């Protein structure tokens, strides 16, 4: 198609924004909302060998308190990504200060590169999200309650309030749809507010892993 | 900084009377005036209503702390 | 079919139970009042996300959700201004001290911008708009049973000052306490374990409906409260209970 | 749950059932028959159509209207799905969509006999010419409770159930569907809570597994407290995974040996 | 009325921190925009 792949691709960066926005980072709120017209209009409207073709439509955001703080949302054209394809992306993310990433596979990755991503951890995060899962925001969803992730220091005053060690709280794993999608890692609690129907409202939290 | 309940749950109200009326059985000097009675439980429920029991009851909280409480400090519920 | 089924029904309803039993038999309430499990993982914080036993709670509806915006203000909303009005329900020497005094008038629209608040918290909570709640007091019926102890008449204009009827259930929805503490992270986990419960009761005890409805005398008043929290207050789950094994 | 003007007419509401439900050629298609045509100008067949568009073995393949249309297909589609799906190795020459008979013509071009029949029938079972797979069969109700009509709070304050139309599908996907276009991604749930958990998480297993519980309970207008299906669906979903309440799912918990031995296997875990 | 009038205006405050943030990220693109040019 042509027409279907342009509005796939919008929907894409416009679940990107708001996963960005989320994860804390600055977006607009005119990239927020955007809507399909004039992202024909701003990009090409043809992907069918054209002008919104990926790799022009990958974003850079700072981080909000952090100016420093950046993160990449490649694209891939390939639809199953190598390691010479993310050695290359890699390979310029060098050249800045900019440590995280985010790799909108088209297809999966092959599990020979999905190595270099944690080889590489440490000193650049990056993650892969399939093209396919980023089609909605699940977040929005109405069983999906919210999720905060809290800070150090309060994941210190919660374990100190209850007297309670990490180990004891309830678990979310780490590859967790909606881990995945604020882009926590392991050892980081997350708060979560859930309507109560006893109670009115309820307040968990998980501890990654 | 007793941080529990101040009230006695029912779990703790069923085994003082029953540890108080055991002890009561085996000759144990009662704590307050018998209007003419001899079953120990009844003595041990008169005494729970004076607030006359001599227990103290230590709560284990989970973190392995602890709370002692005397019987006469919390509230009776029935 | 009818015996057949049941002879099928037996023996395979028994194992379902067993399996649930096996699964959940050592969570409790522990007297740090949250419900843990043998290895000490804590499982929920409060019992039942609001800390009350089943034993006690009761059906009750609430008010404030489905009316609608202009049904809710005519009913929740105690005007100060007709001055007709209030001889019918206050007496001669309180329908002057609300139509006078401004600190009095400042608290009465305070308090319905709260139920006003409340109720949009109710439609994110039960939207669907379903008023059937389950919640430890009854109060509907703790205040018939109290215009039937005090011999309210409801015919009579009533002596029970509209400001205490405000300033009494703000004292009392302090002490339903469930998550004790003064911490940030304490006060905030108060506040939410007796969210509904508060609403229900700061819409039914209401300084209108108290005296366009209920006509609550003040001896009445103060005996309708110290009744709800003695009442509250015995619906708290007791620690030691074995709460795995009741939901299995 | 349909999204926009989608959900009140029961025409546009319709498509969607169609963009949805499972349609391969066996549905549409009516007879095939193979030939041996050597000279595709010749056409053992009365068929004046080829020799307008100009391998001697073919797969005259005649569809059928009232599944074409009550699926909404035309031949292009079809002709495209069917030289994307096998490349460029065959040459459709599809009819017109005047005649009264629906015929293909299929033709290799480049143990030679036998392979129109051996793609015939991996065409013919498998080729989704349109939906998504493993929906077999979509229903399509209107709401009768206010269960699932959509509530909307008015202007006013009431709240006023509206009544839209719903799908209701019998395969499971929820990720490709979600993503459609005119479906609610708000309100278009499962029954299917590993289906849930792999999409959504495992906060939204705990309340979708808690529906499932109420439902089937309260089905029979009986009433259980909440605490009690609170705990269950939390014990369930309190180590990050769904624990299932089989000896696979509590005795992997790290509870201690004495009380494995006690529920199942009372040796091997030992 | 007086009240109704400064919270106005505290809202246009908020609209121009807005504005602010706005400009900013617009601010940073240009430069940004370098390395989406220069990475390929």
């Amino acid at each position: 198609d042509d027409e279907e792949e342009t509005y796939r691709l919008w929907k894409i960066r416009k679940t990107i924004m708001q996963l960005c926005h989320d994860r804390g980072y600055l977006v607009t709120q005119d990239e927020l909302d955007q809507t399909l017209e004039e992202f024909k209009a701003q990009f090409g409207d043809k992907p069918s060998e054209g002008r919104p073709r990926r790799t022009d439509l990958t974003v850079l955001v700072a981080h909000n308190d952090d100016p420093t703080d950046q993160m990449f949302v490649f694209f891939p054209e390939e639809p199953k990504v190598g390691i010479k394809t993310i050695k290359v992306y890699c390979q310029r993310m060098q050249e800045e200060n900019i440590t995280r990433a985010l790799i909108v596979v088209q297809q999966g990755m092959t599990p020979s590169a999905k190595q270099s991503l944690v080889d590489m951890a440490p000193k650049y995060i990056l993650e892969q999200f399939l093209q396919q899962e980023l089609l909605i925001n699940i977040t929005e969803h109405e069983l999906v309650p919210e999720h905060v992730v809290m800070t150090k220091e309060e994941v210190t005053e919660l374990l100190a309030r209850y007297k309670l060690r990490e180990n004891q709280l309830p678990r979310i794993q780490a590859g967790d749809p909606v881990a995945r999608y604020f882009g926590i890692k392991r050892g980081q609690v997350v708060k979560i507010i859930r309507p109560s129907e006893t109670a009115g409202r309820y307040i968990t939290y998980r501890l990654v892993q | 900084k007793r941080i529990t309940t101040p009230y006695m749950t029912k779990y703790e109200r069923a085994r003082v009377l029953g540890t108080r009326a055991l002890q009561i059985a085996m000759c144990a000097p009662v704590m307050v005036e018998l209007e003419g009675e001899t079953d120990p439980l009844l003595i041990a429920m008169k005494e729970l209503k004076a607030r006359k029991i001599p227990i103290i009851i230590r709560r284990y909280l989970p973190d392995g702390s602890y709370e002692d409480w005397g019987v006469d400090e919390l509230i009776i519920s029935d | 079919e009818g015996l057949i089924d049941t002879a099928v029904k037996t023996a395979e309803t028994g194992y379902i139970q067993r399996r649930l039993i096996k699964s959940m038999e050592s969570v409790m309430v522990k007297y740090d009042a949250t419900v843990r499990n043998s290895i000490n993982q804590v499982v929920q914080l409060r019992y039942g996300e609001d800390g009350l036993a089943g034993e006690s709670v009761e059906f009750q509806n609430l008010a404030t959700l489905k009316p609608s915006n202009k049904a809710f203000e005519k009913k929740f909303r105690f005007d100060y201004t007709n001055e007709r009005a209030l001889r019918r329900t206050l007496q001669e020497d309180l329908v002057k001290d609300v139509l006078s005094n401004a600190h009095i008038q400042n608290e009465l629209e305070r308090e319905f911008e709260r139920m006003r608040e409340d109720r949009e918290v109710l439609r994110v909570i039960f939207p669907t708009g379903d008023s059937k709640v389950v919640l430890p007091c009854n109060l509907l019926r703790m205040i018939w049973n109290a215009q039937k102890i005090f011999h309210i008449n409801p015919r009579l204009p009533s002596d029970l000052h509209p400001i205490k009827v405000v300033e009494g259930v703000k004292e009392l929805s302090k002490k339903l306490v469930i998550v004790n503490g003064d911490d940030p992270l304490s006060r905030q986990a108060q506040e939410n374990a007796t969210l509904l419960f508060n609403i229900h009761l700061r819409s039914t005890l209401c300084s209108r409906r108290m005296a366009e409805e209920f006509r609550l005398s003040g001896e009445a008043f103060d005996w309708l409260l110290g009744e709800i929290e003695s009442k509250f207050n015995q619906a708290i789950a007791h620690p030691g209970e074995m709460v795995g094994a009741l939901a299995a | 749950f349909l999204l926009g003007q989608s959900a009140r007419d029961a025409e546009r509401a319709k498509d969607i059932l169609c963009r949805l439900e499972h349609t391969t050629l066996r549905k549409v298609t009516a007879n095939t028959a193979i030939y041996y045509d050597p000279n595709p100008q010749s056409t053992v067949v009365a068929e004046d159509q080829e020799w307008v568009n100009v391998s001697p073995w073919l797969l005259r393949v005649e569809l059928d209207r009232k599944h074409m249309t009550d699926r909404k297909l035309t031949m292009e589609q079809i002709a495209e799905k069917i030289n994307a799906g096998f490349g460029d190795d065959l040459n459709c020459i599809f009819n017109d969509d005047n005649a009264e008979k629906l015929v293909l013509r299929i033709r290799i071009m480049n143990d030679d006999d036998v392979f129109l029949r051996c793609i015939e029938s991996n065409m013919l079972t498998d080729m989704t010419l349109q939906g998504i797979e493993q929906i077999s069969k979509v229903y399509m109700h209107l709401p009768q409770t206010d269960n699932k009509k959509k509530i909307i709070i008015t202007e006013d304050g009431e709240f006023k159930a509206l009544q839209e139309w719903i799908l209701e599908t019998d395969g499971v996907s929820l990720m490709r569907v979600l993503s459609e276009k005119d479906v609610d991604p708000v309100r278009t749930t499962s029954n299917d809570i590993v289906e849930i958990f792999t999409v959504l998480g495992i906060e939204a297993v705990r309340k979708a597994l808690e529906r499932e519980l109420y439902h089937v309970i309260s089905f029979d207008g009986s009433y259980v407290n909440y605490r009690h299906l609170a705990l269950l669906c939390d014990t369930m979903t309190c180590r990050g995974h769904l624990m299932a309440i089989t000896r696979h799912g509590v005795n992997r918990q790290d509870t201690g040996p004495l009380m494995k031995c006690s529920f199942e296997e009372t040796v091997d875990v030992l | 009325r007086q009240k109704l009038l400064k919270e106005q205006e505290e809202k246009r405050l908020r609209e121009k921190e807005e504005q602010k943030k706005l400009l900013e990220q617009r601010a940073q693109y240009v430069e940004k925009t370098k390395n989406i040019l220069m990475f390929t």
